[PDB]
RNA sequence: UAGGCAAAGCCGCCCGGUGGAUGGCUCGGCUCGGGCGCCGAAGAAGGGCGUGGCAAGCUGCGAUAAGCCCGGGGUAGCCGCAGGCAGGCUUAGAACCCGGGAUCCCCGAAUGGGGCUUCCUGCCGGGGCCGAAUAGGCCCCGGCGCCCCGUAAGGGGCGGGAACGCGGGGAAAGGAAACAUCUUAGUACCCGCAGGAAGGGAAGCCAACAGGGACCCCCUGAGUAGGGGCGACCGAAAGGGGGAUA
RNA sequence: GUGGGCUGGAAUGCCCCGCCGUAGAGGGUGAUAGCCCCGUAGGCGAAACCGCCCGUGGCGGAGUCCCGGGGUCCCGGAGUACCUCGGCUUAGUUUUGCCGGGGGAACGCGCCGGCCACUGGCCGGCAAGGCUAAGCACGUCCCGAGUCCGAUAGCGCACUAGUACCGUGAGGGAAAGCUGAAAAGAACCCCGGAAGGGGGGUGAAAAGAGCCUGAAACCGGGCGGCUACAGUGGGGCAGGCCCGAA
RNA sequence: GUGAAGCGGGGCGAAAGCCCCGUGGAGGCCCGAAGGGGUUCUGAUGUGCAAAUCGUUCCCAUGACCUGGGGCUAGGGGCAAA
RNA sequence: UAGUAGCAGCGAAGAGGGGUGAGAAGCCCCUCCGCCGGAAAGGACCAGGGUUUCCUGGCAACUUCAAUAGGCCAGGAGUUAGCCGGUCCUAAGGCGGGGCCUAAUAGGCACCCGCCGAAAGGGAAACGGGUUAAUAUUCCCGUGCCGCGGGGGUAGGUUCUGCGGCAACGCAGGCCCCGUCCCCGACGCCUCGGGAUAGGGCGGGCGGGACUGCCGUCCCGCUUAACCGUCGAAGGCCGGGGAGUGCCGUAAUGGCGAGAACCGGCCGAAGGCGGGAAUAGCCGGGGGUUUCCCCGGUCCGCCCGACUCCUGGGGCCCGUGAAAAGGGGACGGGGAACGAGCCCCCGCGCCCGUACCGAGAACCGACGCAGGUGCUCCUGGGUGAGAAGCCCAAGGCGGCUCGGGUGACCCCGGGCCAGGGAACUCGGCAAAUUGGCCCCGUAACUUCGGGAGAAGGGGUGCCUGCGGUCUUGGGGUAUACCCCCGGGACCGCAGGUCGCAGUGGCAAGGGGGACCUGACUGUUUAACAAAAACAUAGGUCCCCGCGAGCCCGUAAGGGUGUGUACGGGGGCUGAAUCCUGGCCACUGGCGGUACGUGAACCCCGGGUACAACCGGGCGAAGCGCCGCUGAAGGCCGGGGGCCCUCUUAAGGUAGCCAAAUGCCUUGCCGGGUAAGUUCCGGCGUGCAUGAAUGGAUCAACGAGGUCCCCACUGUCCCGGCCCGGGGCCCGGCGAACCCACCUCCAGGUGCACAGUCCUGGGACCCCCGACGGGGCGAGAAGUCCCUAUGGAGCUUCACAGCAGCCUGUCGUUGCGGGUCCGCUUACCCGCCGCAAGGCGGGGACAGCGGCAGGCGGGCUGUUCGGCUGGGGCGGCACA
RNA sequence: GACGGGGUUGAUGGGGGGGCGGUGUAACCCCCGAGGGUUUCCCGAGGGGAGAGCCGGCCCCUCCCAAUCGCCCGAGCGUGC
């Protein structure tokens, strides 16, 4: 929406900050054991209930 | 009409928002209390023994 | 502000700019003019178009000014002089 | 589920309530009016059965009264025991001469007016019994009752008579009237329902019901409710 | 005539691909026994958001944010899960463990008032800033919940906790080879209220002419007496032996 | 004991020789360890915080304490005991407890109980005010144990699980463990647009990060037998081709 | 598109009145886009574009009209032109 | 299965050349071709989404194909406000504290207090230009505005008042505080006159562009914000005037001694114009460099004109179309000596939102889904009645994200078809016919409105002239008329002429007669029923005088009710019109003197040292009994002689009919057909029609059901040819259903319908296309039927039970006098009050609690047996 | 898929020329044209003459272009009755 309340906006900000895979050096550090993040999502598929 | 066409109308409204006390998407904005923890109608935390 | 412009509360005014574009300006409607407390007719001297509140309007130079029309005042004074 | 329509009305759902915010205020006597006043307005009030007069007293008190037929804006009316029995005046009932048509009759002093308030109705002052402060009046239904002699009535008949003689020619016309009233519009006959929804609902050839006693419980007490009789024979015995 | 001699197709073995069974492993589970047992207006539990040089999650922490101070243990390594790239910290004693402190955002009993967005906003008192100004405005800090006790100063209750405890409200399914009394069951569940346990407890008792001697819990009395469409089924108490003893 | 020899990439294994034991519970370490290491039997220990016990100390009261005599005067708990009606409950039965409606005592020369009520006798007691340790319930948590399970099992979760995720919501909720002793994690050459392929290396073994073992179904290739005039699978007998090392 | 009440003129006429033309702009009026609905082909689709759709033909379309936002009514209960 | 289906259908699509790149039909650029253009498509934007936005790079995965592309992946970046919204206000409504209720609460709310409640209502104040990769009323430039506060000047004031005008009213109209009142805020629908602006067009001019066969036409630019000032149409008002032989009017209604004409004035829109402001922007011509500088133009005269904005007139309502914050004014009271609403000048304006999509790929529907949400709001030219369709701009798209070849069958969607013309079929289903506008003309019937576009007949193109009715400006003495010139609208006449066809495409009624049925418009089974069902206006009956009636709640209390018989509630009927018969036995309801019966309490007796217990008395409602009631549920037959009579009362009246109601039955007689089980018209001891259970009844209306007639046609005789997409073949992606194994044919046999058994007959094997006979083909633990000591819901005369209501009794219940009277203080009801308490009415009644009887399918739980040539009815073969 | 014809020693497809055919008479030019005007050299729907013009998934003739270059299959041997 165009007209957002700040509280909702800050929950959207948190989801934006967490939506990313582990860095490449983490994959190296863990010998490829850690390659995915549970916070990884796509805006079209996994919907936030914000 | 009750199936797919009527699902089209669930695109814009809401019954619940996030509850400030428990954080779930369960605060009934019209009733003004949380369906999960009871915030807004009960100062004690809602939890029933029939729930695991 | 878009559904607010779909209602007819504001005037839709189309204007051409010095840049050559034709735009729509959404403008306020005039407020109603002061009315006589007895007849409800607009009072003389105060029926100018006003588009916002907070603007001082001068009342005519007469007792009870912009409250009743001259006709109501004269008749009421005639009643009181006798009574 | 199974509760019938008359039972659901008592819950006071929105579709059964009166939209009284559409009106300017109750049409009742204030408790302490006296002296002379002026009719300053005569108004249509949505959902009411008669035009309403706004009266301003000398001390600035304003109240709504049903307008007597013939009442006019600017008329001077008189309130109190000293008031002559002229149309639009508000008098204690013990002061109104016998044979006078009155309306908006209080049953007890200060109740604001209870009887003969619909358009075209009036009550007749039949007698006076002042040794116990009672006035005898005939109500629009023909019933004769006693009222507090200190209670107030207005002289004349209620204006707006003859409204019901013109037919509501269309369904839509009554629909708009109903929206200013509390009525649920429209109504479904009991025999047009299935048995779960009405005592009359059901059979292959649907029928009405025989009368129920006065002791019948809610949900059973529909149709004829402890009726003395029915049909043309009841009217004949009524006479 | 059969063989050289072969289509598509069939069966079997070997090798490979796919798959992830089997076997071995186990810093996980489960059951039993023993201990220990309350936290919160000094603002809890829970939640949101943030926090790392490169850091998304978990874990920890709270704008002093995988951490700050003091002491004890522990001596040479350290910078969580987590084996990378850097740069540092540490023999002026770190990391780590234990005790005591500091910091501790927003929401939360949440308590100035709101809250359709975990954010917004008021008054009073003090302070700062913009400003020519002592005006006006803006910002920061503190107080301002309800119901009570108390003369007042002051003080109390509120919310949470895996189960257990006390008072109240209170079913049906099923069983009776149907079903209603009945049972299931004073159960499930709901409402209220406590503690580390609760409740009970000191004879208007039990007995039978002989005598026991507050209470709770365990073993027994006993499926006995008794209740019951005398059906299904339900079901003591005194007495006796113990734990403990006021 | 890290002693001699053997096998081995590596010994804790085998052969021979020693030793400790109040310690042969158990674990780790390049394969199977009493003596290599942690530990175990056993012993010692706290600046600080907390708990328990003992000794000692400070203080207050109206003799309230012990024994004997005298008393026959005063006190000793009310909508209570009890009756009746309705109802829930109880083994409580003409006899359990209670709640509600109505009625409703007495006073120690009195009142209550002794399985229907009343009377007499005898026996036992003193309701309607309050407290009370110990001995008993439970498991978020801590410790120990195990004819328990061993990754489709065992808690839903051995893992960035109450997670990802599903439902408007109340609620619901997975899948997913294993390189090697050591990264020695594959240099270098050729080809490819690249994923990658060939050669050549590391290692005891590719066990190659898509990582222990690596079954079947399934698919590809090779090999044996059949294959276009003959109706199918299974068994017996006779034969052809092929295998027939242990 | 039709053309109610009301209002002009003309014609016939003894009076009443009747007739023609105009003006006027009523109505849960008519035809018909938008919008709303959902009749037929028993059309297409029927492991669909779709757990109810598409084409065609249709019904209403100034009103008991269609539609956004906010609000109220909750399970033996609601709400129902049923 | 299978390299198979699908990647078609919903009215767009690509092609050539070049570049990039390992690789190009698909990425980038130009050219050509197409689609939208009141929009599945352009402009804006809410919710929802939440980074999808922008830049750079990339192609393992993701996109129904490809890819160097991307809403994908990796890395980086991006959202700027006193004036745009929130914020403020109140609406319908909601929440919290207090109180009252509750076993209790986190349950209820009539009361008191407070607050919340709209990003479409009310409501302070910003516009234009420029700029970025991405924000723009937010940044920058220019020009302003609002609120609050201050300084200076001025008017004004300093006991006391501002001045002018006959007036309407005009004009800088002192300062501070407080109060009250009024007004604005503040309001529907329909219709018709007037004024503007946006937009569009025509002629001329200047500049620029398009094209080349001929002509020389065609296209583009020529703009002007907020803000300041001034002017002000309608309407209203003031002064003069003083009118009935009337006089003045409108689009229409019309106006006047209750004051007309006419004259003069006052208040008074949108918007115009100047200032802003040409210095901007645009167009054209040059020079730089990184977006800067210079030069020229930015004009003249007309027309149309909104769906946008303003104004006024008229009408409609059993419908009357919010409130508050805030603001303005007036009228008062108090204070100071100073001091403004005017002019200059100074200061301050917090917090949150702000990217992007806004949907045939950013929302919801598991999807990058033909649905839904939102076409929610806006849209140029030509044709045209049109916001229709068709064609084309501005602007966008070729991404409703497979391509190519072939031109069998068959399928889906289209076109045409000689002669016949419904012979097809349940049925004219489908298709066809008709179709716009103008003229002429139009029946039965009718509720007099209608029927009606009834029906039916005729006209329609293009060209050449000649006219008319208006309109809009200008010029003529010149406000109307008249003449001249420019523009616009509509209508007519004469002549010429072409086609098969002139509403030539597009767009666009087939018509008529009759019956049944519901009066009509309306509503309905979201997903098999749209109807004759529901509703409806109208009719009628019942409960009710308000402390009512009916309904909700455990209670406190509530709805109807801000109400009051022209009203609230409850039934039945269903417009209008003519009508609406007889019956109170039954099932209900209601009323009633006496009598019988009828519970608890109570009283009397017996019994019991007391009780338990036993008998009697009294006896409420109710029931029995007696009456009333049919627009209460309904019923309406025989026998006998208009009369009597029987059965549970009466005995089917007016009407109507083989009915949507008649079995027999294709009833009988007529109509219509060559032939009519249907239909229409009559007939009627009518299996079993009939009166608000509504009867009769069709004007108008109908996506209702039916028959006949005309027209019409590929429905058919009877089939043929063509078009687009599937199809088939190639390239690419690549499933599912189903599957014990897998099956040539005949005649048998068998759990009686065999791929597999028996006896025969055949077959070289493999592959492709097609079909739907078989595989008792696939789908779905058969819904039919029965069984089960299985359910659910519904009914009542089932077995029981519980509320609710009525009735008695115990308590509340007190005080005086002789079961009766009175009283008020209890208690109850209403008014006033914040509360305290007061006033009025009722009154030991009522109300409330316990107990008892009655009514009680309103609600709860259950039972509704078995045998049985299936079940059921019967029977009892059940002892 | 197949089948049939031709393949340079050749008319197999195309091109070109000719035949036959469909439609209906193009362009240009000349004449007539209801009427109007820059008066009769202009406008003007349309009519006439000569010329048709366009077109052919048919036939003939003519090597002008292309039927090319190429890639494959293929018996052959033993044995017994
Ligand atoms: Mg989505
Ligand atoms: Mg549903
Ligand atoms: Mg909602
Ligand atoms: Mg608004
Ligand atoms: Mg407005
Ligand atoms: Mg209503
Ligand atoms: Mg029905
Ligand atoms: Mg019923
Ligand atoms: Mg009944
Ligand atoms: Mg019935
Ligand atoms: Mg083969
Ligand atoms: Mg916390
Ligand atoms: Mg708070
Ligand atoms: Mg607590
Ligand atoms: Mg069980
Ligand atoms: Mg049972
Ligand atoms: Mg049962
Ligand atoms: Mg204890
Ligand atoms: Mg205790
Ligand atoms: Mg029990
Ligand atoms: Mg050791
Ligand atoms: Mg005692
Ligand atoms: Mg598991
Ligand atoms: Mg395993
Ligand atoms: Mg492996
Ligand atoms: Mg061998
Ligand atoms: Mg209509
Ligand atoms: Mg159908
Ligand atoms: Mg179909
Ligand atoms: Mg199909
Ligand atoms: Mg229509
Ligand atoms: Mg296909
Ligand atoms: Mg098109
Ligand atoms: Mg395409
Ligand atoms: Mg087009
Ligand atoms: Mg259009
Ligand atoms: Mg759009
Ligand atoms: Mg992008
Ligand atoms: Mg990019
Ligand atoms: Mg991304
Ligand atoms: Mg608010
Ligand atoms: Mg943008
Ligand atoms: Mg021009
Ligand atoms: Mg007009
Ligand atoms: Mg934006
Ligand atoms: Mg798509
Ligand atoms: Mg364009
Ligand atoms: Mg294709
Ligand atoms: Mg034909
Ligand atoms: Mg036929
Ligand atoms: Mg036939
Ligand atoms: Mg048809
Ligand atoms: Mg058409
Ligand atoms: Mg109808
Ligand atoms: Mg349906
Ligand atoms: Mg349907
Ligand atoms: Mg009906
Ligand atoms: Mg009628
Ligand atoms: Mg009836
Ligand atoms: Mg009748
Ligand atoms: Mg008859
Ligand atoms: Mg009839
Ligand atoms: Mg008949
Ligand atoms: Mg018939
Ligand atoms: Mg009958
Ligand atoms: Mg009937
Ligand atoms: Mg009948
Ligand atoms: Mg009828
Ligand atoms: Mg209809
Ligand atoms: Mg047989
Ligand atoms: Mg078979
Ligand atoms: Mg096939
Ligand atoms: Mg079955
Ligand atoms: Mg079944
Ligand atoms: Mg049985
Ligand atoms: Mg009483
Ligand atoms: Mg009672
Ligand atoms: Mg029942
Ligand atoms: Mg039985
Ligand atoms: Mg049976
Ligand atoms: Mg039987
Ligand atoms: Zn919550």
């Amino acid at each position: 929406a165009r007209n957002k309340p700040l509280g909702k906006k800050l929950r959207l900000a948190a989801a934006l900050n967490s939506n990313r895979n582990p860095p490449l050096w983490v994959i190296a550090k863990t010998k490829r054991r850690v390659t995915r993040s549970p916070a990884r999502r796509h805006w079209r598929r996994q919907k936030l209930k914000a | 009409m009750k199936g797919t066409p009527s699902m089209g109308k669930h695109n814009k409204g809401k019954t619940h928002i996030r509850c400030p006390r428990c954080g779930r998407h369960s605060y009934n904005v019209t009733k003004k209390y949380c369906a999960s923890c009871g915030w807004g109608r009960s100062k004690r935390w809602r939890r029933y023994n029939w729930a695991k | 502000p878009r559904p607010a412009y779909r209602s007819r509360s504001l005037r839709r005014v189309k204007v051409k700019t010095p840049g050559g574009r034709t735009v729509v300006h959404y403008e306020k409607r005039a407020k109603g003019v002061p009315k006589c407390a007895v007849t409800g007719q607009p009072l003389g001297g105060m029926n100018s178009k006003v588009y916002r509140f907070g603007i001082s309007t001068r009342a005519p130079s007469r007792p009870y000014g912009g409250v009743v029309s001259h006709k109501v005042l004269a008749r009421a004074i005639r009643y009181a002089v006798r009574r | 589920g199974k509760r019938i329509l008359v039972q659901r009305r008592g819950r006071g759902g929105s579709q059964f309530r009166s939209p009284s915010w559409k009106r300017d205020g109750p049409v009742r006597y204030p408790p302490n009016i006296s002296g002379r006043g002026i009719v300053v307005e005569i108004l249509h009030e949505p959902g009411l059965n008669a035009p309403v007069a706004k009266i301003r007293m000398e001390n600035g008190v304003e109240f709504f009264n049903y307008a007597a037929e013939g009442l006019y804006v600017g008329q001077v009316i008189q309130v109190g025991p000293d008031a002559p029995p002229a149309v639009g005046n508000v008098l204690p009932l013990g002061k109104i001469p016998e044979g006078t048509m009155v309306f908006n009759v209080e049953k007890r002093f200060g109740d604001g007016g209870k009887f003969a308030r619909s358009g075209g109705t009036y009550a007749l002052v039949i007698g006076q019994r002042p040794e116990e402060n009672k006035t005898i009046v005939r109500l629009p239904s023909g019933r004769v009752i006693e009222v507090d002699a200190r209670g107030r009535a207005t002289i004349g008949i209620v204006a707006g008579g003859g409204r019901v003689e013109k037919p509501f020619v269309k369904a839509g016309k009554k629909y708009h009237r109903a929206r200013a009233k509390s009525w649920k519009y429209p109504t479904v006959r009991g025999k047009a329902m299935s048995p779960y929804a009405h005592p009359h609902g059901g059979g292959s050839h649907q029928k009405g019901g025989t009368p129920v006693p006065k002791t019948a419980p809610p949900g059973q007490k529909v149709g004829f409710i402890g009726s003395r009789c029915t049909g043309r024979g009841c009217v004949r015995a009524r006479a």
